[PDB]
């Protein structure tokens, strides 16, 4: 019967502040510890701090990354935690859960209270960090050559470079071609921008004849960016 | 990064697959483990000397020895592949916590399959634009996770680099991609740059120049 729900995560500017909160039900909120736990993109989860009961004076703990930016706070009356966060950083971007938190002891074999332990979690809530504005691709061909060649097969593609928000999709020969087509996962850059690849596995026999064109869409700029790729 | 885990193991289907997280601090307390799959709150597995919540399979048993905490499967099944981490103190007298780097545990459904790796050099176009994008595409690895490093003639180049998650192409292997930016002189100033895939501790590498 123990659920949480973080809400409040979107886009923040580098400088800027965002409260998050995280809504509590199914168990004893007033004197439950609570803590809040990241996770960046593709990276491991990251501890945050944590928020202790009345009977530890309500004290607040922070990881040394957050420490002077992000303000731990609860309102018991309405079940809920908040995580202020102040001087966002591009680092700060991530998956944001908070959890109800044990502290574990064993009277019987003497072990005094020790490390903390997060027993229930909550699905978490994004926060993006980018000082960006609507920004559309650029595009540039990853061209068949012999080093993208093996025996009678090439690979061939296209960069989508520095573009925001997401989603940007591509397509090959409008949609016409999609064996061995794999676009890849955006990244976020340390600027705040995305880039993404696709790449196209064909014959290499079918290089000197058949057209490959990848057809970059992004709404958001209301961009659309054919490149027809070929050796070079 | 005072709790260290390999960031990847394997583990076939009713086999026993211990992962261990080392620190300094796990000498003197017990450590929590949390299983994390793609689009899922983290659940806590075990924690302290011997306890596993209610609802937790009890497969998952926690260990310690020295500075050593471990998770030990015995019996890996298929919904145990899953990302893995310890929590426990970062240092005797603190009263932070840490988490440990994560584990990706695959759990074996085929034998595995080694990487293919093309290394596409800045387009004449982008170098035009200012920039230069090395793509190190790779394809076709079984399980799911590589490590990559860049070099520059012959020597480690840790900035500029941006690495993509392994995901499944239509044909359900892996693919993953990465990065190195540089400037354009950047790239024209070296004999040649290099992208070295590792996948299951050998290694495949391709290299480009201006």
């Amino acid at each position: 019967e123990v659920r949480l729900v973080e809400s409040g995560g979107g886009l923040v500017k580098p400088g800027g502040s965002l409260r998050l909160s995280c809504s509590a039900s199914g168990f004893d909120f007033d004197n439950a510890w609570m803590t809040w736990v990241r996770q960046p993109p593709g990276k491991g989860l990251e501890w945050v701090g944590r928020i202790t009961g009345p009977g530890e004076g309500w004290s607040v703990d922070y990881a040394e990354s957050v420490k002077g930016r992000f303000t731990i706070s609860r309102d018991n009356t309405k079940n809920t935690l908040y995580l202020e966060m102040n001087n966002v950083r591009t680092e700060d971007t991530g998956y944001y859960f908070c959890a109800r938190t044990g502290k574990y002891y064993d009277f019987w074999s003497g072990y005094p209270p020790g490390e903390e332990y997060f027993q229930d979690w909550g699905q978490g809530t994004l926060v993006i960090v980018s000082s960006a504005s609507t920004k559309g691709p650029s595009v540039f061909p990853l061209a068949p050559s012999s080093k993208s060649t093996s025996g009678g097969t090439a690979a061939l593609g296209c960069l989508v470079k520095d573009y925001f928000p997401e989603p940007v999709t591509v397509s090959w020969n409008s949609g016409a071609l999609t064996s061995g087509v794999h676009t890849f996962p955006a990244v976020l850059q340390s600027s705040g921008l995305y880039s993404l690849s696709s790449v196209v596995t064909v014959p290499s026999s079918s290089l000197g004849t058949q057209t490959y064109i990848c057809n970059v869409n992004h709404k958001p700029s209301n961009t659309k960016v054919d490149k027809k790729v070929e050796p070079k | 990064s005072e709790l260290t885990q390999d960031p990847a193991v394997s583990v076939a289907l009713k086999q026993t697959v211990t992962i261990t997280c080392r620190g300094d601090s796990l000498r003197s307390f017990y450590a929590s483990w949390y299983q994390k799959k793609p689009g899922q709150a983290p659940v806590l597995l075990f924690y302290g000397k011997n306890n596993r919540p209610s609802g937790i399979p009890d497969r998952f048993s926690g260990s310690a020895s020295g500075n050593r905490a471990s998770l030990t499967i015995t019996g890996a099944q298929a919904e145990d592949e899953a990302d893995y981490y310890c929590s426990s103190r970062d240092k005797s007298g603190s009263r932070l916590s840490v988490f440990g780097g994560g584990t990706k545990l695959t759990v074996l459904s085929q034998p595995k399959a080694a990487p293919s790796v093309t290394l596409f050099p800045p387009s004449s176009e982008e170098l035009q634009a200012n920039k230069a994008t090395l793509v190190c595409l790779i394809s076709d690895f079984y399980p799911g996770a590589v490590t990559v490093a860049w070099k520059a003639d012959s020597s480690p180049v840790k900035a500029g680099v941006e690495t993509t998650t392994p995901s499944k192409q239509s044909n359900n292997k892996y693919a993953a991609s990465s990065y190195l930016s540089l400037t354009p002189e950047q790239w024209k100033s070296h004999r040649s740059y290099s992208c070295q895939v590792t996948h299951e501790g050998s290694t495949v590498e391709k290299t480009v120049a201006p």
